[PDB]
C-alpha cells in the first residue's frame, strides 16, 4: 500500500475503551450516571490528548495552538467516537458509553435523560444512515480535532492548514476504497462533520448548566473543569470559528 | 493548565 498508509496509522494510534466503573445494582440514578460518564469523560479526553501527541504534524504545531484545538473540539471528538460505539451493534440505537455503562430503553426513560442522549443518538442513527467505515470514522475523527480555531488563524495556522488538507485527502483513499460517483459519497460524509458543529454545541449548554447549578448534584472530573471553566464565557464571545465545508 | 503539562511531557 506504497508502505505504512497513514490511515492504517492511526487505527492503531487509535486508543483503546475505557470502563465506566458503574456500580449498576443500585437501582439506576439519573446523576449517579451522569455524574460516573464526566468521571469517564476526563479519562477518555486524557486518554485523547495521548492519541493527538500521537499524529502526524500534532506536535509540529505550536503548542500554544495544540493546546486550544483540542480545547475546541474535545466535545466533538468525544460525542464522534461513541457514535460510533453505539453504532456498533446497538440497533436498539442504546447509547453506549462504555462496555459496562449502555443505555437501554428503559434506562432512557430516567429524568431528563432522553433529553439529552436524543443528540448523541443523531450521530450513530447518522453513521448508521451512512454505513461509515472504521477507516473513515478514523479520518473523519482526526479531521474534528480541526472542526473549530480562533477567528485570528493559529500561531502555526499555514502548518495547521497544511496537515488538515493531508488528511481530508487521506478520507479521499478512504472512501475510494469501494469507486464511481464517489464524489457524493464524499458531499455527504463532509456534511455531517459540519453537522457536528450544532450537535457539539447543544452539548456544551447541556454540560454547562449542570456544570454550574449545585441543585443538580451532578461532579465532573478536574480535567473537565480547567477545560470547562475556560472554554465556557470563553467560546461565549464568538471569539472562535466553526470551521465549515458547505454554507 | 495541567492540559499544557499533559501536552508538554
Ligand atoms: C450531555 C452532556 C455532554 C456529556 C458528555 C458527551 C461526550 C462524552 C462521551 C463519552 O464516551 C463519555 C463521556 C462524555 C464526556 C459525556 F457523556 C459526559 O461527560 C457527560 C456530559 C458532560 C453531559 O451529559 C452532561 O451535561 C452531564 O451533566
Amino acid at each position: 500500500q506504497l508502505t505504512p498508509t497513514l490511515v492504517s496509522l492511526l487505527e492503531v494510534i487509535e486508543p483503546e475503551v475505557l470502563y465506566a466503573g458503574y456500580d449498576s445494582s443500585v437501582p439506576d440514578s439519573t446523576w449517579r450516571i451522569m455524574t460516573t460518564l464526566n468521571m469517564l469523560g476526563g479519562r477518555q479526553v486524557i486518554a485523547a490528548v495521548k492519541w493527538a501527541k500521537a499524529i502526524p504534524g500534532f506536535r509540529n504545531l505550536h503548542l500554544d495552538d495544540q493546546m486550544t484545538l483540542l480545547q475546541y473540539s474535545w466535545m466533538s471528538l468525544m460525542a464522534f467516537a461513541l457514535g460510533w460505539r453505539s453504532y456498533r451493534q446497538s440497533s436498539a440505537n442504546l447509547l453506549c458509553f462504555a462496555p459496562d455503562l449502555i443505555i437501554n430503553e428503559q434506562r432512557m426513560t430516567l429524568p431528563d435523560m432522553y433529553d439529552q442522549c436524543k443528540h448523541m443518538l443523531y450521530v450513530s442513527s447518522e453513521l448508521h444512515r451512512l454505513q461509515v467505515s472504521y477507516e473513515e470514522y478514523l479520518c473523519m475523527k482526526t479531521l474534528l480535532l480541526l472542526s473549530s480555531v480562533p477567528k485570528d488563524g493559529l500561531k502555526s495556522q499555514e502548518l495547521f492548514d497544511e496537515i488538515r488538507m493531508t488528511y481530508i485527502k487521506e478520507l479521499g483513499k478512504a472512501i475510494v476504497k469501494r469507486s464511481s460517483q464517489n464524489w457524493q459519497r464524499f458531499y455527504q460524509l463532509t456534511k455531517l462533520l459540519d453537522s457536528m458543529h450544532e450537535v457539539v454545541e447543544n452539548l456544551l449548554n447541556y454540560c454547562f448548566q449542570t456544570f454550574l447549578d449545585k441543585t443538580m448534584s451532578i461532579e465532573f472530573p478536574e480535567m473537565l473543569a480547567e477545560i470547562i471553566t475556560n472554554q465556557i464565557p470563553k467560546y461565549s464571545n464568538g471569539n472562535i470559528k466553526k470551521l465549515l465545508f458547505h454554507q | 493548565a495541567l492540559l499544557r503539562y499533559l501536552l508538554d511531557k
